[PDB]
Order: structure tokens, then C-alpha cells, then sequence
RNA sequence: UGGUGACUCUAGAUAACCUCGGGCCGAUCGCACGCCGGCGGCGACGACCCAUUCGAACGUCUGCCCUAUCAACUUUCGAUGGUAGUCGCCGUGCCUACCAUGGUGACCACGGGUGACGGGGAAUCAGGGUUCGAUUCCGGAGAGGGAGCCUGAGAAACGGCUACCACAUCCAAGGAAGGCAGCAGGCGCGCAAAUUACCCACUCCCGACCCGGGGAGGUAGUGACGAAAAAUAACAAUACAGGACUCUUUCGAGGCCCUGUAAUUGGAAUGAGUCCACUUUAAAUCCUUUAACGAGGAUCCAUUGGAGGGCAAGUCUGGUGCCAGCAGCCGCGGUAAUUCCAGCUCCAAUAGCGUAUAUUAAAGUUGCUGCAGUUAAAAAGCUCGUAGUUGGAUCUCUCUCGGCCGAAGCGUUUACUUUGAAAAAA
RNA sequence: UACCUGGUUGAUCCUGCCAGUAGCAUAUGCUUGUCUCAAAGAUUAAGCCAUGCAUGUCUAAGUACGCACGGCCGGUACAGUGAAACUGCGAAUGGCUCAUUAAAUCAGUUAUGGUUCCUUUGGUCGCUCGUACUUGGAUAACUGUGGUAAUUCU
């Protein structure tokens, strides 16, 4: 067969400007559908652009029948960029995290703790 | 402090006398008849039966109209008839003490696959269930100890992807076809 | 041991919050406020666990800092704000108003009220005292002080408060025959008409309450909250009308509903 | 005025006082428009006082392991009480002055011991119990040992300070600087315990704060502490074996069912593994999902203890010959060793099994339930006697205002029993 | 599952203990294919610690004449972003360990009418009879001159 999408626990959250739902994906003989194809399917189902649709947490049931995950369709892309976790934005190429590791930041902070004034900017 | 849970329990009891001849013979009879792997499966079913018997025995000392006796005994009886161990005609607390270990061993998915004819022998049934060939309703079940409820007995099919029921030959058949 | 504590362990959190045991070590320690720590519901619990508008506490913060939440007519931006009994939670963005009424299992039920009923609340008065050149003050269970109350309002009565002004509009005396809800103890959340009050000087008075179905229970005097005058409540009751069902009756009702509808 | 069971409460009134180290009545900031030199709406921040929100502190009642080879203890070093004060946030011998001579104890005071932090709880347990609880929840205490403090609402704080004691660091010898019983990691100790990893995505906490931070916490690495599920084969044809809930003058047809070191043969099934794309997730850090390859000695080879009894299973064979060794106990071994060293075979549990120690049941061998004391261990030489323990019969709607109860009260008290309230979760 | 068995004797019945038997918790030995949950320097040394990290924090709304960036007219008092520094808050929570501790801690009960309370929340906040269209002096950050082998010294 082909991939089927259903949206179980649909809810309209006006407080975060979105619609949040549970997505069931029927792929009876395929690997777990990539999040992008599910996003295109949801965009077709809800008559919107697939750039305001964030899906995550997809678990495939034992035996290979279906997959269950969560999805959220935002009112616009700016509302998405405002209400979204930064990692789900980075999964769409809309956000880039810092490069430094925790260790570098912590040691740099402790190094600046040992100087006073503008010399703090001269550490690191 | 961790967000984890340490709740766990053992599901069997090791017998007091390790080398009782009659006990060994009976346990081997059960293992051979139901195709179990070791004595721990026999002891596990024994432990569940013993706990059910203990609950029933405690509830039989209460007054026949004690609300806790009514609620808990009705729940226990409904559970026992749900998995088909107890006939719904015999739904008194005193009939719980009449159940044997083989009534609980009969409801295993291995035994049910053997009985419904999907397998030629009980060991064949075990290897079938363990090899993702048997599904209950729409769920592939790999666990031979799966206790089948009464409402689930009618739906034990042969899986929709198994070579025996779904229509895709296995590795051996495909390789032999590729040989010629 | 030195100074106040600021954390609340998940297993040490009140049971009526219905929190998990695997979602982190900690629970939202409610901020100080009108209601006690164990007799409240933090806004994060209400928004995320009950209404499920937010999946995480960060989304609760995102909701609250948009000023979409009001409690008793005031916009509250603290996600651990303790909202307690009788409190009115207004969400004008979604146009819905809730009142925190105990469920019969002693838990805060998600109870929806009309916008007309969100304009007021009931408050159990905790003390009356004259102070500051003869001005009489009244302190309720919200820890809110009202000057110049009606002279007939005494302790343990119930006053109706207009939230916009905060002034008393009416009151019910704590008298035999007035409807009351139990706010503490084993009988928490139960609603019935007061039938007796056995006074124990120097100790806790015991109030006997008769439920609408005839069941009779008792509580301490500090656990009674008069709802209305006579059998008529002054607020809309939750899905259950305060009538506790025995576990057998609950099981029978669930089975009958399953058979009837599915 | 008001309140409590109860105030020397709250409120009111009068004569005054008000700390040089006097206290309240805003010289503060942002955003929008607005009408005469006007009057303003919405917030942010900051005082004072009142209001158990969060607490803290200090009291009541009951409950705490062993020990008499600890029977008297405390009263100069306040011991118990009274009066006045000091100090303290307050009650109080908390301290001081004076007065009294008290206070505790076989119903175990005082002293000693504790591989003693207390509790929720854990193991075991027919009923009764016996042991354990450093350990993630609550309470306490400490931050090398003592002691003293600063700041502050809150600390006698130690990822704060001051000093001494012990240890130890850099020194240009003038000085300076320490505190892992936080997370990793190292040494030492020992029978005995993991990575100097990733991240604030979750749970929450802190801050001026929607934004920053968090070795709290999460996530992985090591992991046979432990717990759950669960492979190491299934089927068929073919010797043969037996029965025969099948047919016949023993006979035999035994595919009419079920076994069987048959390394027989035959095709099917599949995951351990290697690999790909997803999915997972803060980051593929597994599980799940799809796909490729992946079993005949399916060498893709299950082990740990045993075979006289207790106790399941060989007085089979070879070796040793009271030796070596086995053996928890009884015992085996000095030329057929059922017991040692081995081969074969067998059985017990099985991804687990053996051993040492502590502990529970067994132990009705600590006995309350529930043991014993003529002779097996044991009744004091005998009598008196205070605590202690036990103690014969009997004795058959409580008054009110409001004379339908909407409504009363003091009925000798306790134990006991039933009920009700209150009583963290895990 | 309210259970026993071997061992004193030539043999017997006992007392009685030893030994066996099952769980549990530490250590250890041999062995280990899959998968889930999970304990883990407690015991002896509350013994000693190299190194790194573990507590910091700014909104429209305390103080911005750091071009360190910055433009819109730029002798517009202050466009704006913003390190530093002063100010405020927190650092008394959390985490660790179990040394001390035997009516002590702790548990249940009750009390504070015998006290303290940052913060939150609700009130009071022109109640006082005698330049205000806004007062005073420092001080940081910044510039510049140094001292000590050495410090988060100054």
C-alpha cells in the first residue's frame, strides 16, 4: 500500500498560535516515513505551506505497522519562529546554535573572573 | 536524586526441596506437554496461581457482604474469566481455589497457536511465535508467554508479512529461486 | 535548614496535582501567594497538565508572558502562581473562564463557567477585627483584606466578591441548613447541607453535613466552605454535584456508560 | 466598637516621652495619547504598618538498642523551686543576686557500650515474630578538628571571613595562599564500588529576567548488584524401535498416532552478526521500522556443580594405594576406590551456576501464641518479707429560652469495644 | 506449601546439638548470544587531594559623553546596540556524607494568648497646622603615573 496520515488528538491552541495534534502514519511495508514527507502530507491535508508544520517524536510500533508522533501547524512562519524550540527550528534550517563547547565557555568565564574592567574583553 | 523508578519484582519462586522426585516428574510433564523452555516458566505460572489463590483465600475470610470483599472478589473473578481460565458459570470466590496450573498454561500464545492449527507441534508453535509469524488481531506478538484473553482468541492470524500468511518468501526460498 | 526552601520534589508534591514519577526529579514549587502550598494549583500545572495548552514548562512561560492569563481579574505572569479554591482563571484570547472547584476525588477539576459567572467569586472569611481608629477589617481565605464589611458578617461565613471592584456584594451566614463544600480531609470535595455543629471549646469544632443523596459525613470547622443559602448553590457545581460514589457504584456507572454509548 | 473557652486581646480616651548609633508622610523610571501656564490614563521600582503565604524558633503528650562485673545520681561548675532583674525575637536558671532545700531512681535513675543519625521503609515470615534501614522521600547534623564572627529577612555559612591545632602549597625567604563528606579524576585503605564524557532539549531552581546561568538535573560510557521478557532450532521422507483409546487361527498389515549420538537426505523459517535509509535525540546515543547479505557439524559448537547417603544421577573402565587427595555431616582411600585423578555415560539448574560471610525461615533449639527443670542441662537448704504480678460471691429520657422538636444538659470516672474526625507522598 | 533429612548404639526409644535445605545481601570463581528497567567508594579512612568544572543575573521601565559598533539633519540634553563599572537580587536553595548524637535527633499529637518572618498576595500610604518646574557631596567604570617574584593585591 501507500502511506496514510491521520490526526488523532487535534486541538487549536490560540495561546501559541498553532494547531497541535497526534499524527498516526500507516506505512504497512515501508521504513518509518521521513518527517519531511509527513510534513508535505500534513500541508496537503490542512491546505497550508509545509514550512509552518513541525513534526517530532515519531515512534514506530512493534511489528512495523504504523508510527505515532506529534505535530504542530503554526498560523504563520513568524509565529513559528517565535513559539518554537530552537532545535526544531534548526531541523528546518531556520536557526544555528553556537559552536563553542560547554567547557570552553566555562573556562573562559572563570578566566574573565580573574580580571577587572575592560581587560575582561581581552581574555580569550 | 534521579527521575528513575526502582520498582521491580521477581516473578517466580524456587522450590524448597531441590530434588523431590515427584516434583521433578510433574514439572517435566508440564514442560514437555506445553513446550516450555525451563522450570522457571513452570514456577512463574505457579507463582501467579499462588498469588491468585492467596488473594481469594484472604477474601474468603471476610463477611459475605463486606464491601471490600464484594468489590475485590468481583474484580478478581472478572479478571479470571477474562483470560478464560475460569468459566463464567463458576464465578464464586470458592471456585478460584479449584484452578490448576494447567488452566493458566492453556491460555499461553504458544498453546493457542498449537491448538488453533497454525502449528503442527507445540515446539513448532514456539518457534513460529518467536519468528514473527503470528499476530494477535493486528499486532505481531513475539512472546510465547502472551496470555490470550477470551475476546482475543478469535483473532490469532498468521501475520500479513509472514511467508505463511502474508506473501513474501523468506531468505531461503529467495536464494533457492536465485540459484535456478 | 537555613532560610526558606525553594525546591519541591516530585514525590513530595501534593497528590491531587496528579504528577508523574518519571518526568524529572522536581515539581513546580508554587510561589507564595493567597493559597497554601498544599492547597493550591500552580499555573504551570493547570495550563500544561490539565488544559494541555503547553507541552513543556517553557511553553507555559510563553503563554503567560503574553499576558493571556488572568486570575481573579488580574493578569498573572508567574507560572508557579498558586491558584486555589474559588479562584477564577480567565483566558480572554480563547474566551474561556474556569473556576477552581474540587472534584469529588479531592482534586482540582477543569470546570468551565460562563463569562457572567466569572465576574464574582465566593470567599470564606477567616477573621474580623477592628483596627486603625475604629475601622473594621475582614480577612478571607484569599488572604485579601476588605475594610468596612457588613456588621452581620462574622467568622466562617461566606462573602460574594465582585472581582472587578473587590467589594462584598452579598453573604451567607454559617448556619445549619446552608449548602457547603468540604475543602480538606478525607471528605474533600464533597457537597452537602450543614446539619449540625458540635462545639468543642479549646479544640476543633466538628460540622456534620448531609449529602443530597442522603449520605452523612463530618469534618472539622476549618474544612467547611459555605457555597449557598439553603440547598441552592451560588456557583455552578462541577460535572459531579459533590456526591461521592462508592467504588462499586463508580464501577457500575462506568460499565453502564460503556454499554450505553461505547 | 469587635473577638476568644479563656487576655493584661483589638479598638477608644488622658498626662507625657520619642534614642547624635530618631521612624512613617515617593526629589525615582518607561509607554501612549491628550483641552488656556492647566489638569490626566497605563504600568515599572521603592518606603511604613497590618494581614502564618513560605517558613524558622521554642514548648505539650506518648514512643528509643544492649548493659547492674553501673544502685544511687544532681546540689563549688544552678542542682529543683520562688522573687527581682540581665540577655535574648520571645517563654525559661538562659545568666545573675537573694531566699527555700529541693529534683531523679528497681515502673532501672546515674554511668558505660553501640561496625547507633531518626522515620517512611527492606528481607524473611501460616499465626505470632526475627533481623536490617549509610542509601535518592521527610527531619537532623557536618563541611579536616575546635572556636569566634561579618553581611543579611534568613548562616554561628565554610565553592564567606578571623585565629589556633593537624596537614599541605608557591616563594626572589621579605611574604602569599589553602579546604572534593559537590561532579569527574588521582593516592591510600581494604573482600568491597564506574567517565578527568555531552547538554541545559526535559524537570525544575536562581536573576533586573519570555532572552542569561545551573556537574542540580538529563543524556550517553563502565555494569552478570539486581529485576523482566527471551534464542542456541522446527518440519518431512527414509532404517528401526515399541505400544496398538485399528484390523486378523500366535502370526503380521504396525505411513492408523507417538520416540529414536541416523555427524542420512530434503527443502522451508528465522535472528545473532555485518551494512543502508529513516525514525530516535539538544547532537542517529540504543530500541523500533525498511532493505542487502547472513545456518547443516545449522563449528553461528552453553555452561556451572555433581553421580554412596542426606539428595537427582554409574559397586562402568584406566591410574593411585591411608599416598595424593575427596569429604558442609556420616564417611571414601592401606590393590574389584559406587566417593580421589581421568575417559565415557548420566542429572540438577540453565545464560547462568558454584564458593566465603551476615541474616530470615527451618528453631516448639528463646517458646506471648509455644519449650523445658525425678533420672537427659535444670527447683534457691529452709522460712519470713517490701515493691512487682494475681486476687472468691453479690447490686435489674442531665431541668432552656420558642408549650409539632424546628430543640436541650452535664450527666461519678477509667480501661475495654464500636464509631467519627484528623493523619505526606514513594 | 502451617514440611523436614543424615549423624551418638550391637540394635532401640529419647534429649540434644552438629550437618544438610530454601530465600536475602555483600564479596569472589567459572561462563555469557539478544533485549528492557536499573544499583554502583556506605562498610575499612567524616583519610589525603594534582587538574577542570560545580552561582550567577538586565527588562520598554536604576546609572551609558567606552565610536567598541552605529545613522536617519547630527553645536538637536539623551537615536540606537552594547562590553565595563556602580546599584539591586541571589549566593542560607540545591548536591554530598552519616562523624557526632540514646527523650537527644525523630515520629504521631498539640501550642505559641510566648516569638521572628525577605519574597508573594490583599489592604493602609494628603489622618501631622506651617528651590519643589527637582537640592548636596563623594565615588566607580574611563584617562594617566606606579610598587611587589608572587594573588580575583592594590
Amino acid at each position: 500500500d501507500t502511506v496514510t496520515i491521520r490526526t488523532r488528538k487535534f486541538m487549536t491552541n490560540r495561546l501559541l498560535q498553532r494547531k497541535q495534534m497526534v499524527i498516526d502514519v500507516l506505512h504497512p511495508g515501508k521504513a518509518t516515513v521521513p518527517k519531511t514527507e509527513i510534513r508535505e502530507k500534513l500541508a496537503k491535508m490542512y491546505k497550508t505551506t509545509p514550512d509552518v508544520i513541525f513534526v517530532f517524536g515519531f515512534r514506530t510500533h512493534f511489528g512495523g505497522g504504523k508510527t505515532t508522533g506529534f505535530g504542530m501547524i503554526y498560523d504563520s512562519l513568524d509565529y513559528a519562529k517565535k513559539n518554537e524550540p530552537k532545535h526544531r527550528l534548526a531541523r528546518h534550517g531556520l536557526y544555528e546554535k553556537k559552536k563553542t563547547s560547554r567547557k570552553q565557555r566555562k573556562e573562559r568565564k572563570n578566566r574573565m573572573k580573574k580580571v577587572r574592567g575592560t581587560a575582561k574583553a581581552n581574555v580569550g | 536524586p534521579v527521575a528513575r523508578s526502582w520498582v521491580c519484582r521477581k516473578t517466580y519462586v524456587t522450590p524448597r526441596r531441590p530434588f523431590e522426585k515427584s516434583r521433578l516428574d510433574q514439572e517435566l510433564k508440564l514442560i514437555g506437554e506445553y513446550g516450555l523452555r525451563n522450570k522457571r516458566e513452570v514456577w512463574r505460572v505457579k507463582f501467579t496461581l499462588a498469588k491468585i489463590r492467596k488473594a481469594a483465600r484472604e477474601l474468603l475470610t471476610l463477611d459475605e457482604k463486606d464491601p471490600r470483599r464484594l468489590f475485590e472478589g468481583n474484580a478478581l473473578l472478572r479478571r479470571l474469566v477474562r483470560i478464560g481460565v475460569l468459566d463464567e458459570g463458576k464465578m464464586k470466590l470458592d471456585y478460584i481455589l479449584g484452578l490448576k496450573i494447567e488452566d493458566f498454561l492453556e491460555r499461553r500464545l504458544q498453546t493457542q497457536v498449537f491448538k488453533l492449527g497454525l502449528a503442527k507441534s507445540i515446539h513448532h508453535a514456539r518457534v513460529l511465535i518467536r519468528q514473527r509469524h503470528i499476530r494477535v488481531r493486528k499486532q505481531v506478538v513475539n512472546i510465547p508467554s502472551f496470555i490470550v484473553r477470551l475476546d482475543s482468541q478469535k483473532h490469532i492470524d498468521f501475520s500479513l508479512r509472514s511467508p505463511y500468511g502474508g506473501g513474501r518468501p523468506g531468505r531461503v526460498k529467495r536464494k533457492n529461486a536465485k540459484k535456478g | 535548614a537555613r532560610g526558606p526552601k525553594k525546591h519541591l520534589k516530585r514525590v513530595a508534591a501534593p497528590k491531587h496535582w496528579m504528577l508523574d514519577k518519571l518526568t524529572g526529579v522536581f515539581a513546580p514549587r508554587p510561589s507564595t501567594g493567597p493559597h497554601k502550598l498544599r492547597e493550591c494549583l500552580p499555573l504551570i500545572i493547570f495550563l500544561r497538565n490539565r488544559l494541555k495548552y503547553a507541552l513543556t514548562g517553557d511553553e507555559v512561560k510563553k503563554i503567560c508572558m503574553q499576558r493571556f492569563i488572568k486570575i481573579d481579574g488580574k493578569v498573572r505572569t508567574d507560572i508557579t502562581y498558586p491558584a486555589g479554591f474559588m479562584d477564577v482563571i480567565s483566558i480572554d484570547k480563547t474566551g474561556e473562564n474556569f473556576r477552581l472547584i474540587y472534584d469529588t476525588k479531592g482534586r482540582f477539576a477543569v470546570h468551565r463557567i460562563t463569562p457572567e459567572e466569572a465576574k464574582y467569586k465566593l470567599c470564606k472569611v477567616r477573621k474580623i477585627f477592628v483596627g486603625t481608629k475604629g475601622i473594621p477589617h475582614l480577612v478571607t481565605h484569599d488572604a485579601r483584606t476588605i475594610r468596612y464589611p457588613d456588621p452581620l458578617i462574622k467568622v466562617n461565613d461566606t462573602i460574594q466578591i465582585d472581582l472587578e471592584t473587590g467589594k462584598i456584594t452579598d453573604f451567607i451566614k454559617f448556619d445549619t441548613g446552608n449548602l457547603c463544600m468540604v475543602t480538606g480531609g478525607a471528605n474533600l470535595g464533597r457537597i452537602g447541607v450543614i446539619t449540625n455543629r458540635e462545639r468543642h471549646p479549646g479544640s476543633f469544632d466538628v460540622v456534620h453535613v448531609k449529602d443530597a443523596n442522603g449520605n452523612s459525613f463530618a469534618t472539622r470547622l476549618s474544612n467547611i466552605f459555605v457555597i449557598g443559602k439553603g440547598n441552592k448553590p451560588w456557583i455552578s457545581l462541577p460535572r459531579g454535584k459533590g456526591i461521592r460514589l462508592t467504588i462499586a457504584e463508580e464501577r457500575d456507572k462506568r460499565l453502564a456508560a460503556k454499554q450505553s454509548s461505547g
